[PDB]
């Protein structure tokens, strides 16, 4: 029930790395993991990773284990329930194939089956 | 979908109240008669909890401010009362060459309702008013005075609160938690730690420290009618002591009425006086002018006087020393204005005519400790109070008494347990 | 740190004195009314709550650091020299006549 | 299991907080272990304590739950108090949040437990009188 | 139904009254809201009042009442206790005129109720040692 | 059957004693029937009789057996607890001398029984979930 | 009624100088003495 702000639409070039930017809000970002999802110009949708506030845990997909930078900060707690935190986001061996709107996502549940499951999704942030 | 209320009992939830907390124990504080202390002592942390503190709208020090003074009140019942010593005194000075302490006779009263006795004694000038030498004791055109037993103690006790069953406290263990916000860890525990009821005056004394870096308070810092709460991480070394070598003289006043005076000083007669580490409170003083910037700015200029008026135990460090109450003139720690072997000695006096708190209707007098007076303590606090641009100044203050405590009870909560939740879930009974 | 304006309002019992008062800190602003020979009087406290037998006319808005306060309907006691104050500052002053 | 203590799940899921219930109906009334100041203070707690805890039982026992942890009742669950899924809450949502949103309608609910045990005793004083 | 409220029914018939039990069920405790008159006076009532409550919920659970508004059990009405016709009962005199005519032997029926119970989980004692 | 009395059979066999149980069970909370000596020290021990009923009440509660007087669990006999047969123990040994034997384990025990009970209305909270 | 039940086929172990009663009912007694010569007169004067 909160925003999950990002960064702008940097675009560099091949070969560098880009930084990417998601500021939590309205919920307690260390309950929920934090998943990262982008669609390129060339495919779908494609499943990046989660990594775990609370945990401190990463899992990823074996397509992007050797290039992806996915670290959290801690919350500033606003209330009970609400707190601030953020989450970011950077690539290795960059190309014009991952040229693509990059989003984060807020874990779906707490406990059960669907712990991790992309819900409450950012706003997009475009790439080279 | 097919979704039935059910009820649930003994579920995770409180709620903020205040109630009656009990003391819990291992002397005036009367603290053989609290519940002897558990040895032990059961914290359970409260994982993913955050909650939101307040030290300034706290009731546990609102309720130990008064559960002393009741404790005071409490303990004075059975001493005896000085009254008939409310006689003109004739008094002159003790032979030396400053004439402080004063050297009076007076008629009292003796165990038979008939006989008169030309008994003396000493009395600081602190207690003594002239008439038009004659003198009288300061208390009298004011109210009566009680003379504190010399069998209870003066020592602050380490004293434990408890919640009632149903009832529970919430520690806060952020190493940098400020007095208010919400504390992001949290635990409970059944009883607070080892509560020293130390009666300060603007230096904290024998308080706890802070762990990682040294903390300030106040509420609302920007207000300059708040007082503002340091508390220091690392304890700077005040050591304070009367040097005189008193004695202590019985007078039989009535049927079982002993009033104790000061007989005479053996010895020399000297200053009592308060020494600090000169390096210490340097690096002390920096600490403090350290966490200041992070509030006015890292460029404003920060300076320290002393006090700017008012009555005695607040414009001098006043507390507790084997059993007699200094009145220590801080002038010497605080002038120092900071911009970007070595022992500071305080002048302190003595005073036996004290009402405390600040009541007016009650004084006590504390009959001398016999012998030579030092004690060792750490002051551990520090009590400011600022005074229109850039440049801020800080003089020490001492208004209201419950800050003492306060600055021991920050980390602290009072919550109630209900353990009754009502949730649904695809549930019945049968017929 | 008080800038209050305008110094003075020249208006007629019938229309609205509004009189401004920006603030470069953040706090608890009140304003007050002093009539000629007599003593300042609360009007409005902590920004907008209306103090105890002041009419409703009397109102006060805030966005940001600016706080503002008008005069539904001028009087012919309404006429004085009107305050604003944050902690212990207080403005120079806007006598309406 | 995991032994987290007294409250140790107060910022845990309601489907993990409701496996630990036994844990915080001990230390409820605690127990046992005569004029002057905390001696009528502690007097005053543990009478307060006994006052709270029977009327968690004798609200308990007014709604057939008198023995349960866990207690399944009759009253449906009106959308009205929360038109939250099941999945949502149970591994959701913690107790202190619950409370939150129930608080308002949380006595229409007491009323409705009462009345639903009456008529059911009722209902098995004619089902026995024959 | 209607709401009489608390001893609402006590002119009433005893099958009107019997069925608004839980009104005088939440009433006999009531609930939670130092030293002068008042003060002492005050937790002197307090007490007494739990104390009261639970003679009445220990002889419920002697009984094997405990949590029973409405309990059957399985004492036989001794026609020397009351002669008179269950019609004559529920819909004529009130719960104040019956404990009245029981007042005599309403110490007897106590203690058969006690018995009556303990010859009943001792004879589950022996039908679950098996 | 011998209305021994209160506490008639403390000597003999934990056979005997088992079948007289609402006799203890009447006068450990006795009843009913203001600044002086006696006066605060009656109202202290009137006190202290209650919190030790509700604790016996409370321990009963969260094991299942809350109106028992008689109740059989789930946890097994530990032959660490004691490895005596079940004849040398109902017929032979007392209620005192079977207290001392137990005094050590009387703690595991009672832990025993609480997730026992814990862990049987989460499995009916299950079984009534369809 | 001054109800005392037999114990039947019991054996206690008593002491009389570890018992309690005595020590809490000379404290009872202590303690009603000095309750009772509160209201009393004080004969103060009388030391002449
Ligand atoms: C405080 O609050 C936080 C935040 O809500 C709670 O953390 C969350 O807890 C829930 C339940 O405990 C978690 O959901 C589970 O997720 C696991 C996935 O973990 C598995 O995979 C991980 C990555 O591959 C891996 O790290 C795990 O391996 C172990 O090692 C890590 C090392 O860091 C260790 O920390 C872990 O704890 C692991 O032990 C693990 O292999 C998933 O498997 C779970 O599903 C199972 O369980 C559910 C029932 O719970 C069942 O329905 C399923 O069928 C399946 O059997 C479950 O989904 C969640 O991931 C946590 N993190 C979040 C939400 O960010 C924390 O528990 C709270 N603590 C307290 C004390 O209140
Ligand atoms: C506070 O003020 C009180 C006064 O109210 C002081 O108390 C008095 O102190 C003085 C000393 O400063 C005492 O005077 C001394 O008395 C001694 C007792 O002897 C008396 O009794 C014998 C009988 O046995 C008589 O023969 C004798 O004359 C005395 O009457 C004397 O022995 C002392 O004599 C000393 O002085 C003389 C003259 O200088 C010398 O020649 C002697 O050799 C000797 O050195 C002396 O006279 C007096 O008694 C005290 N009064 C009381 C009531 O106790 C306190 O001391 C003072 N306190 C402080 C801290 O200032
Ligand atoms: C801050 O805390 C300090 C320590 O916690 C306090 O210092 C204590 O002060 C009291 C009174 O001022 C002292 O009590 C005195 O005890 C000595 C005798 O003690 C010596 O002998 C015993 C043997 O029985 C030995 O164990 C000791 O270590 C000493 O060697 C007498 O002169 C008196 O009876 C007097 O009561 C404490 O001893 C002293 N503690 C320490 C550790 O120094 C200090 O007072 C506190 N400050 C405030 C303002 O409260
Ligand atoms: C004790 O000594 C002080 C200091 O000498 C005396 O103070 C003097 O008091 C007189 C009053 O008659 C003044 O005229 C002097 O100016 C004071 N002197 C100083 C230095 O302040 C005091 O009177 C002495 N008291 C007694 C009882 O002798
Ligand atoms: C004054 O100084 C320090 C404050 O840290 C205390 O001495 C240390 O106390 C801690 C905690 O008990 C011990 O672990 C250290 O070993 C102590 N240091 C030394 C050198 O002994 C001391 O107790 C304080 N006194 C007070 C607060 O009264
Ligand atoms: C303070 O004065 C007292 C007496 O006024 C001194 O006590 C004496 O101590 C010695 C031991 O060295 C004993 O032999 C004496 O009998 C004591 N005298 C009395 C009257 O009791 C004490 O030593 C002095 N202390 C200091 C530090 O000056
Ligand atoms: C306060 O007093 C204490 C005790 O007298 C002083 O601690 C002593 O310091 C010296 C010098 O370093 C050491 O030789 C002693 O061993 C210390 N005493 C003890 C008991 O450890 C302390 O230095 C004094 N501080 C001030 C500021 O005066
Ligand atoms: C506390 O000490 C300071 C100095 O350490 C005293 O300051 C004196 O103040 C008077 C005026 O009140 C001046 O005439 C003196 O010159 C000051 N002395 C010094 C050394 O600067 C101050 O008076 C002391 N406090 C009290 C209550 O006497
Ligand atoms: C002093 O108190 C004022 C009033 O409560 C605080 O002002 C608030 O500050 C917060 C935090 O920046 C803002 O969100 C509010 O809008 C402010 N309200 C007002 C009326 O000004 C102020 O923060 C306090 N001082 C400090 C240093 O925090
Ligand atoms: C005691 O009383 C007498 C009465 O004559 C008087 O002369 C003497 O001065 C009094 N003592 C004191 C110390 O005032
Ligand atoms: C304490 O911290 C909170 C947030 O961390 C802040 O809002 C509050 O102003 C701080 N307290 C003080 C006195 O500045
Ligand atoms: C404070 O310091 C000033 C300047 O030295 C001095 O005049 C004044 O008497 C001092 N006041 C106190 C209470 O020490
Ligand atoms: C829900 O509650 C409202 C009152 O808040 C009531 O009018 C309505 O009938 C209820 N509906 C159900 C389905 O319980
Ligand atoms: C409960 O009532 C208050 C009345 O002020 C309302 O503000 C609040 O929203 C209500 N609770 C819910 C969950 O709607
Ligand atoms: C009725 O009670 C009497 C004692 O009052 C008893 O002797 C008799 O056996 C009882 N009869 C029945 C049928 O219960
Ligand atoms: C109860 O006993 C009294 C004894 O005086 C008797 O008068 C009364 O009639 C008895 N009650 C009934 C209902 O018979
Ligand atoms: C008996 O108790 C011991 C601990 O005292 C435990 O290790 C063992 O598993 C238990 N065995 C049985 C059969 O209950
Ligand atoms: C209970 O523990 C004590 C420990 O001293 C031991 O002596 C005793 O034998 C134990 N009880 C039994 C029945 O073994």
């Amino acid at each position: 029930q909160g925003q999950l702000v990002q960064s702008g639409a940097t675009t560099t070039k091949p070969g560098s790395s880009v930084k990417i930017s998601c500021k939590t809000s309205g919920y307690r970002f260390n309950f929920y993991h934090i998943n990262w999802i982008r669609q390129t110009a060339g495919r779908g949708p494609e499943w990046m990773g989660w990594i775990s506030p609370y945990s401190g845990d990463k899992n990823l997909a074996p397509a992007f284990q050797d290039r992806v930078n996915m670290t959290t900060d801690t919350e500033v707690p606003v209330t009970s329930f609400t707190s601030t935190g953020a989450a970011y986001m950077e690539i290795r061996n960059l190309t014009s194939d991952d040229t693509g709107t990059y989003f984060c996502a807020k874990g779906l549940l707490r406990d059960g089956s669907s712990t991790w499951l992309p819900y409450l999704w950012g706003q997009g942030t475009l790439l080279t | 979908e097919n979704l039935w209320v059910t009820v649930y009992y003994g579920v995770p939830v409180w709620k903020d109240a205040e109630t009656t907390l009990f003391c819990a124990s291992d002397n005036v504080w009367a603290t053989h008669a609290c519940v002897p202390t558990d040895p032990n002592p059961q914290e359970i942390h409260l994982e993913n909890v955050t909650e939101e503190f307040n030290m300034w709208k706290n009731n546990m020090v609102e309720q130990m401010h008064t559960d002393i003074i009741s404790l005071w009140d409490q303990s004075l019942k059975p001493c005896v009362k000085l009254t008939p010593l409310c006689v003109t005194l004739q008094c002159t000075n003790v032979t030396n060459a400053r004439g402080e302490l004063k050297n009076c006779s007076f008629n009292m009263t003796t165990e038979l309702r008939d006989k008169k006795q030309k008994v003396y004694s000493l009395f600081y000038r602190l207690d003594v008013v002239q008439i038009n030498k004659e003198y009288r004791l300061i208390n009298c055109n004011t109210s009566a005075i009680t003379q504190a037993c010399p069998k209870v103690s003066f020592e602050p006790i380490p004293i434990h609160y408890c919640a009632p069953a149903g009832f529970a406290i919430l520690k806060c263990k952020d190493k940098k938690f400020n007095g208010t916000g919400p504390c992001p860890s949290v635990s409970t525990v059944q009883c607070t730690h080892g509560i020293k009821p130390v009666v300060s005056t603007q230096l904290l004394l024998n308080g706890s420290l802070a762990e990682e870096e040294v903390m300030i308070r106040s509420e609302n810092i920007t207000n300059n009618a708040k007082n503002i709460l340091v508390q220091f991480n690392t304890p700077v070394q005040i050591n304070c002591t009367r040097p005189n070598n008193n004695t202590r003289k019985s007078i039989r006043i009535g049927p079982g009425q002993a009033f104790y005076a000061t007989g005479d000083i053996i010895g020399d007669i000297r200053q009592a006086h308060c020494n600090v580490s000169k390096a210490t409170w340097n690096e002390t003083l920096g600490k403090v002018v350290k966490q200041l910037r992070k509030h006015f700015g890292n460029n404003t200029i920060i300076r320290f006087a002393n006090s700017s008026g008012g009555d005695l135990e607040v414009t001098t460090h006043s507390f507790n020393c084997g059993g007699e109450f200094f009145y220590c003139n801080t002038s010497g720690l605080f002038n120092s204005t900071w911009i970007s072997n070595d022992s500071i000695t305080l002048p302190c006096r003595i005073k036996q005519i004290i009402n405390m708190w600040q009541r007016i209707g009650q004084a006590m007098y504390a009959p001398p400790i016999q012998g030579v007076i030092r004690c060792v303590s750490n002051i551990t606090g520090l009590i400011l109070t600022r005074d229109n641009s850039t440049t801020e100044t800080f003089r020490p203050g001492g208004g209201d008494m419950r800050d003492n405590w306060r600055s021991e009870l920050y980390k602290y909560k009072v919550v109630k347990i209900e353990p009754l939740g009502v949730a649904p879930t695809r549930c019945k009974r049968r017929v | 740190v008080l800038t209050q304006s305008p110094g003075t309002l020249s208006l007629s019992p019938g229309e609205t004195a509004i009189i401004s008062c920006r603030t470069s800190q953040y706090g608890s602003l009140a304003w007050y009314q002093q009539r000629p020979g007599q003593a300042p009087r609360l009007v409005i406290y902590s920004g907008s709550t209306r103090a105890a037998g002041i009419p409703d006319r009397f109102s006060g808005s805030r966005w940001g650091p600016d706080y503002n306060l008008t005069i539904s309907n001028l009087e012919s006691g309404d006429f004085g020299v009107y305050y604003c104050q944050q902690y212990e500052f207080f403005g120079q002053g806007t006598k309406v006549q | 299991a995991v032994f987290l203590g007294f409250l140790g799940a107060a910022g845990s899921t309601m489907g993990a907080a409701s496996m630990t219930l036994t844990v915080q109906a001990r230390n409820l009334l605690s127990g046992i272990v005569k004029l002057t100041v905390w001696g009528i203070k502690q007097l005053q707690a543990r009478v307060l304590a006994v006052e709270r805890y029977l009327r968690d039982q004798q609200l308990l026992g007014i709604w057939g739950c008198s023995g349960k942890l866990i207690c399944c009742t009759n009253v449906p669950w009106n959308s009205s108090w929360s038109n939250r899924n099941l999945s949502e809450i149970w591994d959701n949502m913690t107790w202190l949040q619950w409370d939150k949103e129930i608080s308002n309608y949380t006595q229409i609910i007491y009323g409705l437990l009462e009345e639903s045990q009456n008529q059911q005793e009722k209902n098995e004083q004619d089902l026995l009188a024959l």
